């Protein structure tokens, strides 16, 4: 139909998506979401819909989680990051349901990544691989693992949650997570174990 | 494996629950119609209801959901299929069935209706099906529509739905190299009439549609006609097209590469591993192009070439899984471009060596040793090329064996050893015709103009009996001059608006020789039109058939075989 | 290419024209499982006739290519070079980077199993000869020698 109708449909769908991402999906209806998806994939405006979804997701991420992580980089940094990741995943469940109904035809025709993969990629680009968040996360994980190795006990399930989050963020396998975590972790061991062996060869014997 | 007995018991109990409305908790509200159903069945069948209930939203918890933009009958049939697995698909509601299947994202019904539409594609709904496949992403349907639309529409180019097509779809159709047109001007006028459907809604697409057609018609007429239909004082289109046709150098299409060729079936397999193969002779290229094997080496079949230049195969037998052969009533259609046989609607009775004759768009298979073998074993049946179905016709009054049939003056003329009967399609009746004075069988006849030329008969001989439809009499013309002490294999065919003969002769202690002659209609004499050299054509056999048709040398490949 | 690659010591092989030797060495049909045997063959072809074919020595040096050029040839040539030769060092040093170092063909002598009189899919062929790869886990085929005669014996 006319451009005004599809523009209004897209505007209301964007408003609904933003309301869902504000953890207000319970108040929103899926009868409204299915009908909006119907009227959205009706005029075959998948390209515009995909671009708008990407813009909305990246704007929401940069506005909310990029500010939240930087604001709490010292007060439960990893806990806040895990909570943000869980919120992103639980919103992207429904977001991926609707835009995966869209994705069937869209990625079977345009040959692109799915909306779940798109959200994972944009989250990786805008949060984990940030110019400041990445180094801070690396430094804090190295510090806590070194403190755990020193002898004192720290939280361990949190590290497992972070490693699982990075593995899922890889989205293809162990390409990014091996590079962002394993490589610095291997470098930390390359020095700690060398120093430990140097101390042990002089402070004890072969017994 | 999963116990099928318990599976069917569970399914029938769930369907009983659905009919009796015991454990229904969610009701679908569609245009005021109540649809009490369950969540488990909907989740298992559709991929939208699994995202409708497992979401955590308002309607997810609401025991009442107002499903909009759907149809009551389509929803009912989808629900009953989800509850019992029976999908009753008619010829009309498949469009809305596909619409609702795509809306609800149900893979099983989507695949079923995709198969039904891939079977239902025909001439009168080709453009509509292509538009439907463009609206909803379906690559298989899109490709089949591409091929069939290209061929049939470039043959017809008169569909009303062709005007209402998207710009991208038309760009794909016109710029494709699979169009079947005897000339490059019919596509030009089709594009012109599509453009003139509107005036300003097509101006922006005018610069793009001309970019896909060759410049051989982009400087000739149908440029001032567009100026006549140009919007007033528009100086951005006239001068644009004036200096625009520099690129797009003229390249010949593929539709102008059809030549009158003799299609041969069941030829002697060059490779001894194969049983029988199919080849073709080129009267102009003087070569032998190979043809695709019959479907599942279908032997003892019949050929027909419609006035629309379409090849069909009916009847035949397949070796049952030493002599072993079982007769099957399968039907197939030959793709002139893909070099493959597309299956079609099978017949009702199996046939051996059927006589396929086309008339009024119907394919007539007369006789052919039917397994029925009843009081009226002489039962003949026509085929509908529009509805894709077979319909019985008036039976042949006399039972005949090893017969041939042709079509003249919109009537079916079947010939036997000495008798002839003409079938009237308008009245569905048989009328007695003239009686031949010679008892000959195992021969073929070619319909040239308003005359029937029964050539040969019994090996065969050089006896020729010419029959006139307007005169209703059998008269002799001459005998073909052939080498004595030989067994010629005569084949009557029409080519180059003349009656030629494909006669292969074999001498004593000598190999078979291939040569064709041109019979002079007024002089009653067979003149040497062309001699087939043995360096290109090898032995074909005895039970091979020949027919008149057009094929593309580009799509086909030359058969590699030693002279 | 089949036998000299296993002998490479024939007396008649020493007396060969440059073009024929270049065609032999540059060809990718050398039946050699190692790349040093051709190097030493070229060397011994250039040790019995030295200071006479120095330009052809450089040509064969380039022909044998870097894979065998980087092993010992420099030191042996230094031992055997004529005095007061400077530009020859410059031209010899250049044959380290260029000229498309590629793997040979004789290195692909995989130990396999040759089979005869197999079940032929074609009805024309009564039997067929095929092969199996113990390491590559693949099944290769061979052309029948007479294409019509069977009941043959094999020897390796």
């Amino acid at each position: 139909m006319d451009e005004k109708y599809v523009n209004s449909i897209w505007d209301l769908l964007k408003n609904a998506i933003q309301e869902i991402q504000r953890k207000n999906n319970s108040g929103l209806s899926f009868e409204e979401l299915y009908r909006n998806a119907y009227t959205m994939v009706l005029h075959k405006h998948g390209e515009k819909l995909y671009t708008g979804l990407r813009e909305v997701v990246t704007e929401h991420l940069i506005n909310k989680v990029r500010e939240d992580v930087l604001n709490s980089l010292n007060n439960n940094f990893l806990q806040t990051l895990n909570q943000a990741w869980n919120d992103h995943q639980t919103a992207m469940v429904m977001i991926r349901d609707i835009l995966m109904y869209m994705d069937r035809v869209y990625v079977q025709q345009n040959n692109v990544e799915n909306v779940y993969n798109l959200g994972l990629i944009i989250f990786r680009d805008q949060v984990v691989r940030y110019g400041c968040i990445r180094d801070h996360l690396r430094q804090t994980l190295l510090d806590m693992i070194a403190r755990e190795r020193k002898g004192e006990v720290v939280d361990r399930g949190a590290i497992r949650n972070a490693c699982q989050m990075l593995m899922i963020l890889g989205l293809e396998g162990r390409s990014v997570y091996e590079e962002d975590f394993e490589a610095p972790f291997l470098e930390m061991s390359a020095e700690f174990f060398q120093m430990e062996s140097q101390k042990f060869l002089a402070e004890n014997s072969a017994s | 494996q999963i116990n099928t007995e318990y599976a069917v018991s569970l399914l029938e109990q769930l369907k009983l629950f659905y009919e009796q409305q015991l454990f229904t908790d969610i009701v679908l509200i569609v245009e005021g119609t109540e649809f009490p159903c369950h969540k488990m069945v909907l989740a298992t069948c559709s991929s939208y209801f699994r995202a409708m209930f497992m979401s955590g939203l308002s309607e997810s918890k609401q025991t009442h959901v107002h499903l909009r933009n759907v149809d009551a009958a389509t929803l009912q049939i989808i629900i009953t299929y989800a509850y019992t697995g029976n999908l009753a698909m008619n010829d009309s509601t498949v469009e809305q069935l596909y619409e609702t299947a795509c809306f609800l994202q149900v893979e099983d019904v989507l695949q079923r209706c995709r198969e039904y539409l891939i079977k239902k594609i025909n001439a009168e709904n080709c453009v509509r099906l292509l538009s439907f496949a463009d609206l909803f992403s379906c690559e298989e349907l899109k490709q089949s529509a591409k091929r069939m639309v290209e061929h049939k529409f470039t043959a017809v180019y008169h569909q009303d739905a062709f005007m209402q097509l998207s710009h991208d779809l038309l760009i794909d159709i016109l710029s494709s190299d699979n169009l079947n047109v005897e000339k490059e001007e019919t596509v030009r006028e089709a594009a012109m009439l599509w453009l003139e459907y509107n005036t300003e809604s097509r101006s922006q697409y005018l610069s793009s549609v001309l970019s896909q057609i060759r410049i051989d018609a982009l400087s000739e007429v149908t440029q001032r006609a567009w100026f006549q239909g140009l919007p007033p004082n528009d100086k951005s289109v006239v001068v644009q097209g004036l200096y625009k046709s520099m690129p797009k150098f003229f390249k010949p299409r593929l539709g102008m590469t059809k030549e009158e060729m003799m299609i041969f079936i069941e030829a002697s397999s060059e490779n001894p591993c194969s049983l029988y193969s199919s080849v073709c002779y080129s009267p102009q290229a003087e070569k032998v192009y190979k043809l695709c094997s019959p479907p599942a080496d279908l032997h003892k079949v019949g050929t027909v070439v419609t006035p629309d230049n379409d090849i069909y195969i009916a009847g035949g037998q397949v070796p049952l899984k030493q002599t072993a052969f079982r007769t099957v009533n399968c039907f197939y259609w030959f793709d002139a471009q893909q070099n493959t046989w597309f299956p079609k609607t099978p017949m009702l009775f199996v046939r051996i060596k059927p006589s396929l004759v086309c008339c009024e768009g119907y394919i007539y298979a007369i006789g052919g040793d039917s397994v029925g073998g009843e009081l009226n074993r002489r039962t003949v049946e026509r085929y509908d090329t529009e509805k894709d179905e077979w319909t019985m016709v008036s039976p042949l009054p006399c039972a005949w064996q090893w017969s041939a049939a042709v079509v003249v003056h919109d009537c079916i003329y079947v010939m036997t050893l000495n008798l002839m009967y003409c079938y009237f399609p308008r009245s569905d009746s048989w009328v007695e015709m003239a009686m031949r004075q010679t008892s000959r069988s195992f021969a073929s006849a070619a319909a040239f103009g308003d005359k029937i030329f029964y050539i040969g008969g019994l090996g065969s001989s050089v006896t020729v009996e010419i029959y006139d439809v307007n005169k209703n009499e059998w008269k002799m013309a001459a005998n073909i001059p052939a080498k004595r002490y030989s067994d010629p294999c005569v084949r009557a065919v029409v080519i180059s608006n003349s009656l030629c003969v494909f006669m292969r002769e074999t001498h004593l202690n000598e190999r078979a020789k291939y040569v064709t002659y041109q019979y002079d209609l007024e002089l009653d004499r067979w003149s040497l039109r062309q001699h087939i050299s043995e360096r290109v054509l090898w032995d074909l056999g005895r039970d091979f058939r020949c027919t008149v048709g057009k094929l593309y040398p580009s799509c086909l490949e030359e058969s590699p075989w030693k002279p």
